[PDB]
């Protein structure tokens, strides 16, 4: 249920708050990023 | 052989494709037998 | 890339004909230029589409999540 951030590499959903390292349960691959948002997009379809 | 020395952690052995997302130098170590 | 759905020029589809096309040519061992008389694309606008498409998307499939 829900989610934040994600692994570069180890694709797995992590997320947590303020100091709390920007590590990854397991892959150091101190990246991350911040998959997608929960309100759904349109777009015009031409 | 390219090297990360970050302070809260080890060396990780830098790679170009994270040099580059993470803004660092894909440099390395140089080191000579000084004799004393 | 994926196949370009349509020709730019007529619009005719073209969005099916790609998986086809490739068999003619790597199974049944025909040349572009009959392959292509093959699946009905008729005039150039139609040819020129799929004879260059580029599927780089294979390529960009090829790395990871
Ligand atoms: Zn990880
Ligand atoms: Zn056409």
């Amino acid at each position: 249920a829900t989610l934040k951030y994600i692994c570069a590499e180890c694709s797995s959903k992590l997320s947590l708050s303020r100091t709390d390292a920007v590590r990854c349960k397991d892959c150091g691959h101190r990246i991350l990023l911040k998959a997608r948002t929960k309100r759904l997009v349109q777009f015009e379809a031409r | 052989k390219p090297m990360v020395n970050e302070s809260d952690g080890v060396t990780h052995a830098l790679y170009p494709q994270e040099a580059r997302l993470r803004n660092l130098t894909y440099s390395s170590g140089l080191f000579v037998d000084v004799k004393k | 890339m994926i196949v370009p759905v349509r020709c730019f020029s007529c619009g005719k589809v073209v969005g099916d004909k790609w998986e086809s096309y490739l068999n003619l040519l790597q199974e049944d061992e025909l040349d572009e230029g009959t392959a292509l008389s093959r699946l009905g694309l008729k005039r150039y606008c139609c040819r020129r589409m799929i004879l260059t498409h580029v599927d780089l998307i294979e390529k960009f499939l090829r790395y990871n999540p």
